[PDB]
């Protein structure tokens, strides 16, 4: 029921970066990863869900080809690739999961929490 | 009958810029929706079916997205040929039925 | 109120059966509207395709004698230069009817074969000694409706209602979900304790009527029911199949369900998802065109599901809609025997 | 030995509702019919209600039918009475009766459980 | 795309804690929003599902009421963060500005 | 309006019939209310088993060439270690599908026996040169309604009120009584001088409704006979029964009719008295019990009559009551071929 | 609903006595009669069933009798036991209904 | 509101059929009534046996190997000491289920044959290689409805309203008319440009009901054409057919229609126009006769058409008779086997 996130990570603009979440005690093939990120100040927006049993996702329209969410399955963590300019997107991204059914939309056990630049 | 809510009503941009354009429907239209872009004076034409695909003799910029309830239509880069009333119709259900229409026009200083 | 037809949204696979597969449809919905309060979720629902069952597509070989499937495994090989098995996903106990009364329950660990109702002849599988049922799952999303805190039901993406009332939990590849009544399968652990669902399938005894759902419903309900089992005992009787009668075994309402139809003389099944028609024009928009799945639907030898038709002259011939026209085919009512699928 | 025990029965106002529970024991409950049975305080017993050895089938007094709604839980071998609108002359000790596996008649009952209907 | 408005500063009151937030919704709802309370060293904590339930480990005199656009939530437990509010309707989910308080 | 079921309150021996004895029911009910005054009284009626008609329970030998009958006879003692026929009690000649166009009126006086309708085989009574039809009666008690002099009906035992419209004078063994239209014979001698009772039996036309029985009622009557008409052709154009097109042969009104069911693949009827069902848990105490004339009734391989089985989970299935349930049964869809009772 | 009578409500008598119950039905109820005995605070036990047959463990001295209208329950020798409310049930027809109930009492000088 | 029944005033000759040249009955009626000014008018209709088709009376003969058509010829001579055909008068081109998908359409000048289905065989016209279609017209008189000048219908000889709403021009033996949608030919000019007749004759579609014609009674008219469709689906399932089910095939309404009877298994049909009965008086006056066209109509072997029949005690058994009757007669429901009428 915990989440595990780097906390930082450094990148300059312009470049490729991946994220990932470590985590165990809800056999993680059941509960919809639900990515979301918050700018400094401006508010929690969603970036969107994985499910891991399958790998399949659903994203945000105003955000969809920004990043791209995968998974393992091996490993019980699942990962968010972005494909932007660092500029603009420098923010704390949390990766959560709901615990009253297996994929609904609010998140009862959130990540640690990482900060992109 | 479902409503497809199409907004903004009005849409003013320059050439060269991208149009993006939204349909929301009333319920799950699953990917049955259509563009169809009419200029004054003239018969209308279908740009995208299927909410994806394009139809025939249709420039390239002209791209359709979503599925269910929200979908959108974005003209990668507008021409002067472009600046029209552009409608979003859905068939899932009976009747057919279409959006209110978003108007794409110049902007000027 | 039933619909003037009901066209399938998504249509599985087509598997082989015989007339004794045959089943009249659940023609029965469940409104389920005390509740009013609607929150967003996101589940993997059972592919269409495995809703009913799982398929191991087998073979039979025969030797005679008893023969040993090393010979049959290369017998095999030579021939193609089948006979599917049915699952239960709470015991993982196979099901067929070549199998004596079904229940071959020892599959891996008991025993590597179960012979055939016949002494002689054995089925073997075609994949390796086990059961895999785990990439069956699709994602799709829907609107709770859960009162206070026990769920009434939700609406799927295709906008229809669907009740947990009555439901049953069961597990498919570690993943608890629901069997609802209705047949599909919905990842959802809302349930608190509701009872583990028994190994009766959905042959079991749907009930839903009992609780007295306004009996001038369950008048047409079982008139329906009863012009179904007419035609069903029709075809047992006579051993073959029309297109008009095969017309009647369509379900009546939307929802999950079966469809039918004949390839070559074979009697053919398939996981639909039916949804309500409001007029011909939705189905059949152009001559020789039926729309499903927002296609032009691919017939073989002119037949495409649930007693629809390619005319002689090229039109789509809808049973239900040549009816209404008060037109005759007399491609609609020719019988063919339909074969037995398992002789042994 | 066939045991049944129903409980539930209390002192309820008019128009109100109770709910009835009888507990089986001794024998195959899922094969079996029961009745709800009913005696007004002098005056003879009354059938009230009876459920199908399977539930799927239930029917009720005249005096009854409308306003009580019999139930069974074959898993838990417990015989239910859902009394509704229950009116002052709905008091009465009510027993669950056990019909016979072929006969009309009820070979075993309960103790009774007293029900008043009084505000 | 469902957008969810409110007033991004509140005065704190300390142990007085009857301070109501309102979080609204541009569309129709239902009851689909949910209060959250992120610490600033902290990660967020869901308080109220539903907008009217309690979820697991939340204090006894926090609760919450609301439903079609008005979804307003009094705080009632330190614990002086910023509460944000999302909707679970419809996706894409969309959370709200925050009242830090 | 008819009952949601009827069950024989008293059911006669079981007799085997080929599919073109098979009839629809009278459903009609004459109530002939216009008379109040009751007086008790005591009769002998017709013995379940022997309102219809009189047994001879004969055999068929075969020689090919024309046999004696005296080495058939001791060929038929060698062979156990049969072949009914029926009487016509005005006349005494013997009825059977084997006897050309029936009718064999010399049994005693005119011959010692009968040819079938194939010229090389005959047949033999098993019983001596005569006929016996006198211990068929049972005591019964009833309240007689006759207006000033004339009697309408009697109310009998079971509370059923059988007229005496219509009523024909028939004699058997000495005591002259009458054959109700309804099928019962009754040892009355209140009619002064109603018709001799002409020899077309029960086959002949039953009227009752010439009268204009409440032109509304006759409505759903002549549907019902419709549907066991259309139940009967398909019988007998398949020569096929199964327990759904049995079960229309069943009487919808209590009083005389006739039960059927399949036993060990053959066709068979008897004598039933139906009487009204009100519930299915008249019928149905527990869980595989049918209530039949206060006791269990029992099972041969798993079929009672009138459609009524045993399922596979143990459970009586009654056709009408799966019906209204809502619930499908491959077991009651089931056409079992029926071989033809007299080839010769 | 066919009214089963009994008379008469209150039968005193003494022990070591015979006691003759009757049960009247409105309409014949052929031989589907039974009989329970039933005393103050205790489980109505079923005596005799089809007006005839005795249930198990019932002590011989009661014995049915009759059929269709009138029947009758006799107790051989009333046993101090035997002072209870005695009814009698019939289903021949739907409802099953029971008897007023005939209440056996021990006499007195 | 249809008729109790309904009678041939004019039937034609009997010719042969299969069970696949069955068709429904339109029991549709068009009352055109907008038009009020009736005026005199003499025409020549065409001939009862001629309004479906024109036939050949031809032969199959076979040699196997091809045959020269002269022996054949002296073989057919010798036989006797058949095999009819149709043709479309817009072209001339012969129709016949051994012609593989009919339509021979070189008779005189592309051929002097065409050969069957079946390759070996050939079929010859019984008359020389041409078409005699000019002596097939009877005259008649009536009372024209045409309104300010376009005519709605006519009333006939028979008081039969007959319309022409959706006639089609066809021309006859130099006699240009038109073709009623209710089959009859009328040899009238008055239509100025109506569309030419297309060649699919009765067998396209009729329309007349998506104008809505008073839905509700298009409601009875789908559950008329639904009972006729069971029966001509059950006889084409099991091959034969039963006077019962001969009597579903009845035009309900007067006009022109198809009358149908059993002659030694032979499945018949013959051109009728029938008109309403309005009691069962009307047709059956005395003990064994039945009226058609003013005389005891001649019955062979006992059967009339449409499955009447005489029954044993020499009754004429009108299947809607007898049901009206509750009276009930296996003769009614005995299944006939139809061979097959064109083996090659």
């Amino acid at each position: 029921v915990q989440l595990q996130q780097p906390g930082a990570e450094l990148l300059k603009p312009g470049t490729s970066m991946k994220l990932s979440c470590k985590a165990s005690g809800y056999t993680f093939s059941n509960y919809w990863m639900h990515w979301v990120k918050l700018r400094p100040g401006q508010g929690f927006e969603w970036i969107g869900e994985i499910n891991p049993f399958n790998g399949g996702t659903n994203f945000n329209e105003k955000f969809k080809s920004k990043a791209t969410l995968t998974v393992d399955r091996s490993s019980s963590t699942a990962y968010m690739q972005l494909s932007s300019v660092t500029s603009e997107d420098s923010a704390v991204y949390y990766c959560t999961i709901p615990l009253s059914d297996y994929g609904d939309w609010f998140f009862a056990v959130w990540g640690a929490g990482t900060t992109v630049t | 009958e479902i409503v497809l809510t199409q907004s903004p009503a009005t849409l003013s941009l320059s050439p060269g810029e991208r149009a993006t354009l939204s349909c929301r429907a009333s319920q799950s239209v699953s990917s049955y929706l259509a563009w169809y872009q009419q200029k004054p004076g003239q018969a209308p034409r279908l740009l995208i079916y299927d909410a994806s695909n394009r139809a025939t003799g249709i420039p390239a910029r002209f791209s359709g997205s979503g599925s269910g309830t929200d979908f959108t239509l974005t003209i990668s880069s507008l021409e002067p040929e472009d600046f029209a009333v552009y409608s979003c119709q859905q068939r899932n259900n009976w009747p057919p039925t279409f959006g209110g229409g978003t108007k794409v026009e110049i902007k000027r200083a | 109120k039933f619909p003037i037809y009901t066209i399938p949204d998504k249509l599985g696979p087509w598997s082989p059966i015989d007339i004794h597969h045959l089943s009249c449809p659940n023609n029965l919905v469940v409104e389920d509207e005390g509740c009013t309060n609607l929150s967003g979720f996101s589940y993997m629902e059972l592919k269409v395709g495995y809703i009913s069952a799982i398929k191991m597509n087998g073979f039979t070989c025969t030797g005679h004698f008893r023969p040993t499937p090393d010979a049959c495994r290369a017998a095999y090989n030579w021939k193609m230069a089948p006979s599917v098995a049915d699952l239960d996903p709470y015991d993982r106990s196979l099901h067929s009817p070549v199998f004596p009364g079904g229940n071959c329950s020892g599959v891996a660990v008991s025993s590597t074969y179960c012979s055939t109702n016949h002494d002689y002849t054995i089925w073997m599988p075609e994949n390796p000694r086990l059961g895999m049922s785990c990439d069956i799952f699709t994602n799709s999303r829907g609107k709770r409706a859960s009162k206070g805190s026990e769920t009434c039901g939700f609406v799927d993406e295709r906008g229809l209602y669907k009740s947990l009332k009555g439901a049953c939990k069961l597990k498919l590849c570690g993943v608890l979900g629901l069997r609802l009544m209705d047949g599909t399968w919905v990842a959802m652990q809302t349930s608190n304790e509701t009872k583990w669902c028994p190994p009766g399938q959905l042959v079991n005894l749907h009930d839903f009527r009992s609780d007295e759902i306004e009996p001038l419903v369950v008048e047409e309900l079982v008139k329906k029911r009863e012009e179904c089992l007419d035609a069903l005992e029709s075809i047992m009787t006579t051993k073959s199949v029309s297109f008009r009668r095969l017309s009647h075994l369509r379900k009546l309402v939307p929802g999950f369900g079966k469809a039918y139809t004949i390839f070559n003389k074979t009697l053919m099944e398939a996981d639909a998802h039916y949804k309500s028609v409001r007029t011909w024009n939705e189905i059949i928009p152009s001559k020789g065109c039926l729309r499903v799945g927002g296609r032009c639907h691919p017939h073989v030898n002119g037949v495409f599901f649930n007693g629809i038709i390619l005319g002689p002259d090229g039109n789509v011939l809808i049973p239900e809609m040549q009816s209404s026209l008060l037109q005759q085919h007399m491609e609609l009512l020719v019988s063919s025997v339909i074969p037995l699928m398992h002789p042994l | 030995e066939v045991q049944l025990v129903e409980s539930g029965g209390g002192v309820v106002q008019p128009g109100r509702s109770l709910r009835l529970s009888c507990a089986a024991s001794g024998f195959t409950f899922s094969t079996y019919a029961m009745h709800w049975v009913r005696q007004a305080p002098g005056k003879g017993l009354e059938w009230v209600a009876v459920v199908s050895y399977d539930g799927r089938t239930k029917d009720y007094a005249d005096s009854v039918k409308g306003r009580f709604t019999i139930s069974r839980d074959n898993s838990k071998n417990t015989l239910y009475l859902q009394m509704n609108s229950l009116r002052t002359e709905d008091t009465a000790v009510y027993f669950c009766a056990r019909e016979r596996f072929s006969g009309a008649y009820f070979d075993y009952w309960g103790q009774g459980t007293l029900v008043t209907v009084s505000s | 795309d469902i957008v969810m408005t409110q007033s991004h500063k509140f005065m704190s009151t300390s142990i007085g804690d009857r301070v109501s937030i309102t979080c609204k919704a541009s569309q129709d709802v239902s009851t689909a929003v949910a209060w959250y309370r992120q610490k600033p060293g902290q990660s967020p904590k869901l308080l109220i599902y539903s907008a009217s339930y309690r979820s697991t480990g939340v204090p006894d005199r926090f609760t919450g009421s609301g439903s079609g656009t008005d979804f307003t939530f009094t705080i009632s437990s330190e614990d002086l963060a910023v509460f944000y509010c999302q909707q679970h309707y419809s996706a894409p989910l969309t959370f709200g500005a925050g009242t830090k308080l």
